[PDB]
């Protein structure tokens, strides 16, 4: 049927009587508290909107509501960093003195001493050095004062109160129908078309008419207050052809296809800006123009109101071959039926999108003066891994909570998603043999050479000096791609990446990038992630695949998804349930990202970043360590950990002092949570009844009976304080030593 | 007397070990 | 036939005769039409001063290694050899195409089968002594094409060869086996057939590959295909498609690899610098020749596998529809039917290993489970042992291996110890004559007998490599 | 008794060493424990080996990180718990019995995960067999790296 604007008028009356009620929205919640456990199932069930109501059109407006909400407050967080970057910032002396002035957007009260984190960032500026790269994404931008920032932070500030406004009256005055929700075609063609689509060409438009002629003449070496306002390149055309002669043929090349006019402003130069040490806005612009134009193509294949287009439905049944019997037939279903469904998708995809982008973005710096700042690229691309780790968990989990909820034998009887289940055992039998290979053949390698070195047996160990393992793979990639421009690219010039080969490019004294050459201590830390995503995908996928049944519980539905076990029966069944896979995936999360980050971290700093002579020489800000020390756990131990760490341990009475702070308190975090991950809920409700008997004899025992948290929360608040403390451990570590060094 | 060194430590690390082993695994498999 | 969509027409025409032909002539013009059209089309271009592997001319040098036109230094005189040459095959194009347009649907749907000449050309897939006949008929004309280049390389002038730089003529041809077949077990240079290093050897190469399909021409038309073959083989038209399919394939890797290492057959004056070079940002024709016919046998073991599973998969009466995973006849079993666990390959293979082989006494199977195990043991210990580096490698590596295999002798000596306890036999699925103590004895015996044997023999091997 | 044996050896290091001092001015905060008694101690004993050869403290450096990793191992037993990993072996049961060659062996004892209160104890273990190792080698090395 035709995708339309159907909406209920004045579905939900706006009052503040249900906010003096709190656990209105679950009917077990509303009788009220009788124990502290109440209190907890509030704050555990509060979003879980598929147990508030049944009804898929009230859910589907409760999370449309909700997501204005969050852009609300990700619009008031990006409002704020730019507003303390227009007042309380050096983003102006930076300007004039990118390698120089260190970028600082937060400044601190002088309250108890705390005014000594206010450390000299240069720029005649007091403040906190800022690691998130705001500076180099504003210079792309164009922008080259204060007064620029505030218009944008204020224009932040207005669309985060329309994104508020917009979701109440989406929620409480004009909720959309679960008809115009269940449109995947038509949003998926508004999103590929206007959303990245025009958002890309719109962005093309910025960086053709703005950043790019504002950025050149910053490179050219001219004064911020000389530079013309960027509406003086539109309203004075002059200055804009002085800096792209191409401007001069006007738009009617465009349309008459001599498209080659625009060469010296659209380019496809590759390689880095050798002033910036960032990629070229020229080649930046003409990427988000084929970006646009590629997008607003794709955004036509999904039918809506005009017969012309594809329906998703009959795509996906059509797909189906010999060994997958009906195929992707009923996956629509699944997809349009459960939010879960989309969730687990949009967050396991996403996650690993933002993964991409940590590789992409250090290896081709994209704004100016970020590939120097070598504290900006370690803390956005371990953010970045970060970020993408926790997503895809997320996909997992969601993955499993739609299986347990919203999966339908009827719907998907025969398919892929059913045919996956009944060869469950072989699937995760073959990931369990692969993780525990993977296991030997990468860490056991690390054990081999530790114990050799150990021995003074170092011609026997697994080292480029020994019995080597060249990644002879990833070395011929590296190759192809740099014999790529002239050849399989040719109008490109340089390679996309100095990553992968080409020279030396330096940008002040400091490396920007150069060829990160691969070697046997490559080759293990390949094959230590390799067996770490493995295994992470093995407790996940085995949460999924068995979130339903096992041959252990076979009612496992029943049961639900967040359940702590189903007794000590059967030899005992604690952590069976899918949410109790996400619970150790996370941990397996956990360390898989943090090896990733410490390779990055390592290889970086002993292979690529480091000081350039006059005469091309690159000294190294490790000496190039790794690929002796990175064979062995006992280098990784001394050579990374306890060698970079003197910064952080040796931070008090400095302004980096508050890493020094943060990097203990994180330590005890973690620490922390082994007391919630090793005990169980028995002993403390015992230690709770003999606390509360003195209550009781002094007359002080609460109404809300005091119990232990639950076997789950407890295991939740578990690893949640040791993600946080080893998380935060390593930031600290990071920070301090990279704003050191770096 | 050094030599006994280079027959003991094999035996406690290989011959004791497999005797061992074998008896003990075979016990428990009695029936 | 109707069943076939647009996409995969020319499917329909498999068990038509008369369409099948009318297709392999058409195309068969269709490649004469590019050789010919092609060889003029670089003619048309050719600059005497540049070199031809940086201008982008790929049949210019396969005519110019026969020495067609070509004076000192390998330098084209004259260029009148290329043009009767490319327009020899551009007429042959347009004959073949008359031949193919006719055939096509002009001729009958069906070559008929009859005792006249005209009913010697049709043929069913089924017959088996029609096929073997047509095979050895076109090998008659494999030696015939064999012998014309060692004819031009003996009698009609001669071959260039890059050792002078200058057409020498051939006039004492390698007529030894044992140096020319010597490059098929890698006698001569670790790159085999492709480390050929002078035209002696060519010509020589050529004779005998002449003589061997003339001699395998005369062999398939007098002989119908014996009982083991009837066996092993697939008879159904798409098998011998995916044969063909599976021999263009490593023809197609062979001569990849020929251009790229091998110098001699391919000059550096015509194609360029060996192995993937590139002369003034233009890539040379060495480069464009080996990368792409690496690709197209890429493409073509695709299309072997492609061809050959949809075969097995016929053969074996299982449709696309239901698929090729079914259940254990009972469903409530667990295991699920799968061509890696249920082809009839992998039941035929694991069912004739030792440990399951019928007629094998229990001795028997450990001996060649011991012998098989005991041989590959070696290895490890041997190259990558402590002493690997030094003079006792092999016999600190053969003493090691005796070791593993003596503790796997008792770890066998136990498995059997514990199961084997008065009457209750040994559960998992053994072979009916390993299911006693005595046996089960025999079966270590064989082992500790063929493991050591094996290791003994694999250490003859390794050090008497001379 | 870590923070006892903690407190006995930097207290003595400082005495022995004839800087009371250090002990006397950095023990009031607990970055000073991790600095200079932590930190500070470890840089003999994780040299026992490395790149450029070994010494005496070879084995009390490969000691350390075995500690380091039997603890570490201990808290796989103290977190994750039975029913994920009876679920694990009931696939690894029916790999071995659909397995062509590998079927021909049997086991006499059905393979199930440890007991919740075996993985208590053994987790215990691993945990407690790791503090004590890894504090032997980082006692001893530190104190005979010096003296
Ligand atoms: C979204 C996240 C975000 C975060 C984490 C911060 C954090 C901070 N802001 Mg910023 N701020 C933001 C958004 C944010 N701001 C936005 C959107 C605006 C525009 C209105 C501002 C405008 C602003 C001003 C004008 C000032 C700050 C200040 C501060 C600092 C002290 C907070 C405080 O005054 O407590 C006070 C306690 C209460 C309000 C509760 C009692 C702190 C680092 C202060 C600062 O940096 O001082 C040097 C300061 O003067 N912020
Ligand atoms: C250092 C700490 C540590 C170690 C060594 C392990 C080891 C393992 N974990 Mg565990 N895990 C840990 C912490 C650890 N975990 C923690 C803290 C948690 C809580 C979140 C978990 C939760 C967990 C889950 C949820 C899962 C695992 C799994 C695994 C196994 C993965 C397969 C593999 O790599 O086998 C290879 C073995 C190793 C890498 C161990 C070292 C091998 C040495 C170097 C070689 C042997 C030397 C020698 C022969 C020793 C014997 C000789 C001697 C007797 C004389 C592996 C046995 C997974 C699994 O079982 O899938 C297969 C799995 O799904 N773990
Ligand atoms: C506890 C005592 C112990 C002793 C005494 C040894 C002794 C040895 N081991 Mg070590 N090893 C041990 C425990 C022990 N192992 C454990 C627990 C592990 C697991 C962590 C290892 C893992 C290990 C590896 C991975 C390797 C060794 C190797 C060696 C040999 C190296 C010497 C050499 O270079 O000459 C060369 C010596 C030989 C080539 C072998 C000599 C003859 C053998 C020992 C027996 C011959 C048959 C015998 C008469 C009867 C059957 C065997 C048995 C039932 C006695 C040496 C024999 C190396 C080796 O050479 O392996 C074979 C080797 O690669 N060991
Ligand atoms: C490249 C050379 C080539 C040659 C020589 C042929 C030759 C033939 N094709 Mg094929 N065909 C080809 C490429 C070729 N095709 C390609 C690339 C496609 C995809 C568009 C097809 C799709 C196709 C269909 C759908 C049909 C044929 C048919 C035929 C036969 C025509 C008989 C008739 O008129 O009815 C003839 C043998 C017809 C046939 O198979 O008749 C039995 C027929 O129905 N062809
Ligand atoms: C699709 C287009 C295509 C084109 C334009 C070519 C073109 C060529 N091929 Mg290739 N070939 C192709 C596909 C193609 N091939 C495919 C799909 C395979 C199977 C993988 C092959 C397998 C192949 C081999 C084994 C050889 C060639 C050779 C050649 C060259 C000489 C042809 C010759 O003299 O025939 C020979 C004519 C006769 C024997 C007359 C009968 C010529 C450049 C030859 C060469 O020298 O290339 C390096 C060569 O030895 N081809
Ligand atoms: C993982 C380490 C490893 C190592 C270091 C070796 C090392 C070796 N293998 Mg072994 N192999 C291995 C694993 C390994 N293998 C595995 C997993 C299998 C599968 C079961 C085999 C199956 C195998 C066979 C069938 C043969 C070898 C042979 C060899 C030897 C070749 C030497 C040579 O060039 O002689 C010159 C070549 C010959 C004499 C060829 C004779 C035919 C060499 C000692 C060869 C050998 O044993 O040499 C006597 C040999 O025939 N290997
Ligand atoms: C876990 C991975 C790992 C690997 C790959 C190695 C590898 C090695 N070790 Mg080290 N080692 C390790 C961990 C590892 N180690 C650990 C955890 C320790 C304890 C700290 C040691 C302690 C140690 C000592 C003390 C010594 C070694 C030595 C060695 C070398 C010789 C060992 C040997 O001869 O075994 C022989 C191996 C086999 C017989 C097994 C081979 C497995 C085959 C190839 C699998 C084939 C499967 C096949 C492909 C699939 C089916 C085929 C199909 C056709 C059916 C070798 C390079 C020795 C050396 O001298 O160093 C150079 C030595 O003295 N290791
Ligand atoms: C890997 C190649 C691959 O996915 O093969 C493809 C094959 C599926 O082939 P089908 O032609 O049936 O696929 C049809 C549809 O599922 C796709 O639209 O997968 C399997 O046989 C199951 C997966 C086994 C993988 C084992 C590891
Ligand atoms: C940063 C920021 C901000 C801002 C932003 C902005 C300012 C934006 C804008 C945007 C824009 C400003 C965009 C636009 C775009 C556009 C487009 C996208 C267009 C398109 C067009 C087209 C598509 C065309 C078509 C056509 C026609 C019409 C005719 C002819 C033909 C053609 C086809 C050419 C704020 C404040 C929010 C805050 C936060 C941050
Ligand atoms: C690829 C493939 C395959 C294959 C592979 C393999 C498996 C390899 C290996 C191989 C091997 C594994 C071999 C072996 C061999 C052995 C031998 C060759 C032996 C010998 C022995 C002997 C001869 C001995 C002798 C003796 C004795 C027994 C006793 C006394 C002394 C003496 C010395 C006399 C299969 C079929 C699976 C499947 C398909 C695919
Ligand atoms: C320590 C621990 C507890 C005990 C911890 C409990 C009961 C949490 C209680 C802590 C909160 C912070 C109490 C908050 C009480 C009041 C809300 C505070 C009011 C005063 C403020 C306003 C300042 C468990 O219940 C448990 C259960 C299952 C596995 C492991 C563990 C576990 O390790
Ligand atoms: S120990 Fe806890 S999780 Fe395990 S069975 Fe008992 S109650 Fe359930």
């Amino acid at each position: 049927k035709k995708a339309r604007v159907i909406v209920d008028k004045d579905p939900v009356p706006t009052s503040f009587e249900k906010w003096a009620q709190p656990g209105h929205f679950d009917r077990t919640l509303a009788r009220g508290p009788k124990t502290t456990t109440w209190i907890w199932n509030l704050h555990a069930l509060a979003h879980d909107f598929d147990t508030h109501t049944s009804d898929l059109e009230d859910i589907s407006r409760k999370i449309f509501a909700a997501h204005f909400g969050h852009l609300a407050v990700v619009t008031i967080w990006l409002s704020g960093m730019i507003f303390h970057g227009a007042k309380f910032s050096n983003y102006e002396a930076w300007l004039s003195d990118p390698l120089n002035v260190r970028p600082s957007a937060q400044v601190v009260w002088p309250i108890v001493g705390q005014d000594i984190l206010n450390g000299d960032v240069g720029g005649g500026f007091h403040g906190i050095q800022i690691t998130s790269g705001l500076f180099q994404v504003w210079r792309g931008w164009g922008i080259t004062n204060s007064f620029q920032l505030y218009c944008t932070a204020i224009g932040g500030l207005v669309l985060a109160g329309l994104f508020l406004f917009a979701g109440w009256f989406h929620y409480h005055k004009r909720a959309p129908k679960l008809e115009w929700f269940q449109n995947v075609e038509s949003m998926l063609n508004h999103h590929l078309q206007v959303l990245l689509g025009c958002g890309s060409l719109g962005w093309a438009g910025h960086l053709i008419h703005v950043s790019a002629p504002i950025n050149k003449l910053m490179d050219a070496g001219v004064a911020v207050k000389d530079i013309p306002l960027p509406h003086e390149f539109i309203l004075n055309k002059s200055l804009l052809i002085d800096l792209f002669p191409g401007f001069a043929a006007g738009l009617t090349p465009f349309f008459t296809l001599n498209w080659g006019q625009y060469a010296d402003f659209l380019t496809f130069k590759g390689g880095l800006n050798p002033v910036t040490g960032g990629l070229w806005m020229t080649d930046i612009a003409h990427h988000h123009l084929a970006i646009a134009v590629v997008f607003i193509i794709a955004g036509h294949q999904y039918r809506t109101n005009w017969g012309i287009g594809h329906s998703i439905k009959e795509i996906l049944e059509n797909h189906k071959g010999p060994f997958t019997g009906e195929g992707h037939k009923g996956l629509y279903e699944n997809l349009t039926t459960s939010w879960h469904a989309q969730l687990a998708t949009n967050l396991a995809f996403l996650g690993s999108l933002t993964i991409i982008i940590a590789h992409h973005m250090y290896a081709m710096p994209p704004y100016p003066y970020l590939a120097t700042d070598y504290a900006t690229q370690l803390c956005i691309f371990t953010h970045h891994i970060w970020i993408g780790g926790f997503l895809i968990v997320g996909g997992a989990a969601h993955a499993a909570i739609f299986m347990v909820r919203d999966y339908d034998p009827v719907v998907n009887q025969n398919n892929v998603l059913d045919r996956v289940i009944r060869h469950r055992d072989a699937i995760i039998s073959h990931l369990n043999w692969v993780c525990i290979f993977l296991g030997f053949h990468s860490f056991g390698l690390y054990i081999h050479n530790d114990t050799m070195r150990a021995l003074g047996r170092p011609q026997d160990m697994f080292s480029d000096t020994a019995i080597q393992l060249q990644p002879v793979f990833a070395q011929w990639v590296q190759n192809l791609h740099t014999l790529a421009p002239g050849g399989t690219a040719p109008n490109a010039l340089e390679p996309v990446s100095y990553a992968f080969g080409g020279g030396v490019l330096a940008v002040g004294g400091k490396v920007a990038m150069m060829p990160i050459a691969l070697g046997t201590a490559d080759f293990l830390i390949h094959h230590i992630h390799a067996f770490t995503i493995h295994v992470t995908v093995l407790i996940l996928l085995k949460g999924v695949l068995f979130a339903r049944s096992s041959r252990l519980i076979p009612d496992k539905a029943n049961l639900g998804f967040r359940f702590p076990c189903d007794g000590p029966g059967r030899g005992g069944t604690c952590q069976v349930s899918g949410w109790d896979h996400v619970f150790l995936g996370l941990f397996w999360m956990y360390n898989s990202l943090s090896i990733v980050i410490f390779h990055f971290s390592w290889k970086m700093q002993s292979d690529v970043w480091g000081t350039v002579d006059a005469a091309g020489n690159v000294s190294h800000i490790t000496g190039g360590n790794f690929a002796q020390s990175a064979i062995t756990i006992n280098g990784w131990l001394r050579d990374f950990l306890w060698a970079q760490a003197s910064q952080v341990i040796n931070s008090y009475g400095s302004a980096l002092s508050a890493y020094g702070l943060m990097f203990l308190g994180a330590h005890f975090v973690w620490a922390f949570s082994l007391m919630f991950l090793f005990s169980g809920r028995g002993y403390w409700q015992e230690l709770i009844e003999s606390i509360v008997w003195a209550h009781n004899k002094l007359k002080v025992a609460p109404a809300i009976q005091p119990r232990a948290l639950s076997i789950t929360q407890g295991r939740a608040v578990g690893v949640a304080h040791y993600l946080l403390g080893g998380i935060a451990t390593t930031w600290a570590f990071f920070h301090a030593h990279i704003l050191s060094v770096g | 007397a050094s030599f006994l060194s280079s027959i003991f430590v094999p035996v406690i690390g290989w011959v004791v070990p497999i005797a061992t082993f074998s008896f003990l695994f075979l016990y428990i498999e009695r029936e | 036939p109707q069943q076939y969509g647009w996409w995969a027409g020319n499917a329909r025409f498999i068990n038509l005769s008369g369409r099948l032909l009318g297709a392999h002539i058409a195309h068969a013009g269709l490649i004469i039409l590019w050789a010919g059209a092609m060889t003029l089309f670089e003619i048309t271009k050719y600059n005497p001063s540049l070199p031809i592997y940086e201008q982008g001319l790929i049949l210019l040098p396969h005519l110019a290694t026969l020495g067609f036109g070509i004076g000192d230094g390998g330098q084209i005189i004259d260029t009148y050899p290329y043009f009767v040459i490319g327009v020899v095959h551009l007429v042959s194009s347009a004959v073949l195409a008359a031949g193919g347009i006719y055939h096509a649907l002009l001729g009958p749907e069906v070559l008929p089968e009859n005792n006249q000449f005209p009913g010697f050309f049709g043929y069913d897939w089924e017959d088996e002594d029609k096929m073997t006949t047509i095979i050895g008929i076109h090998l008659l004309l494999l030696g015939a094409g064999a012998w014309l280049l060692v004819a031009k390389a003996l009698f009609w002038g001669g071959l260039y060869d890059s050792t002078v730089a200058s057409v020498r003529v051939i006039t004492e041809p390698t007529v030894n086996p044992a140096r020319i077949f010597g490059y098929l077990f890698g006698a001569f240079g670790k790159q085999g057939m492709a480390a050929v290093n002078n035209l002696e050897d060519v010509v020589g190469g050529h004779i005998w590959v002449g003589i061997l399909c003339i001699g395998g021409g005369f062999w398939h038309i007098l002989t119908q295909p014996f009982a083991w073959a009837k066996k092993v083989l697939f008879w159904s038209g798409e098998a011998y498609l995916s044969y063909s399919l599976a021999a263009l394939a490593y023809m197609g890797l062979l001569a990849a690899y020929f251009v790229t290492v091998n110098d001699t057959v391919y000059p550096t004056e015509f194609y360029g610098p060996l192995g993937f070079s590139s002369t003034s940002g233009v890539i040379s024709v060495r480069t464009w020749l080996a990368t792409s016919h690496f690709a197209l046998a890429i493409v073509f073991l695709s299309g072997h596998i492609w061809h050959a599973l949809r075969v097995r998969v016929l053969e074996a009466g299982l449709n696309f529809e239901q698929g090729v995973v079914n259940y254990l006849d009972t469903p409530e079993l667990g295991n699920l039917q799968t061509p890696i666990n249920t082809s009839d390959l992998t039941l035929k293979f694991l069912v004739n290993l030792p440990i399951y082989r019928p007629g094998l006494s229990a001795f028997a199977r450990g001996l060649e489970i011991g012998m098989a195990h005991g041989y590959f043991l070696l290895g490890p210990f041997v190259k990558l042992g402590p002493l690997r580096n030094t003079e006792f490698a092999n016999q600190a590596g053969l003493l090691a291996t005796i070791g593993l295999l003596l503790i796997l002798s008792i770890c066998l000596w136990l498995y059997g110890s514990a199961w084997f306890q008065e009457g209750k036999s040994p559960q998992g699925e053994l072979p009916e004559n390993l299911k006693t103590a005595k046996s089960w004895s025999e079966f270590n015996a064989g082992w500790i007998v063929g493991s050591c044997g094996g290791a003994l023999f694999a250490y003859l091997l390794v050090t008497n490599s001379s | 008794v870590g923070w006892v044996t903690f407190y006995w050896h930097w207290k003595h290091l400082g005495i022995w060493q004839g800087n009371v001092a250090q002990f006397n001015e950095n023990s009031t905060y607990l970055m000073g424990w991790f600095r200079d008694y932590l930190w500070a101690n470890s840089a003999q004993l994780i040299n026992g080996y490395n790149p450029y050869g070994v010494n005496n403290l070879s084995v009390w450096a490969w000691m350390f990180l075995f500690g380091h990793l039997v603890w570490a191992t201990g808290f796989m037993f103290l977190i994750s718990w039975r029913g994920y990993w009876q679920e694990l072996i009931e696939t690894l049961v029916w790999a071995h019995e659909r397995t062509p060659i590998a079927n021909l062996v049997r086991w006499k004892d059905k393979p199930v995960a440890l007991s919740i209160v075996q993985a208590r104890v053994v987790g215990l273990a691993h945990f407690t067999v790791g503090y004590v190792l890894t504090y032997a080698a980082f006692l001893i090395a530190s104190t005979a790296g010096k003296f």
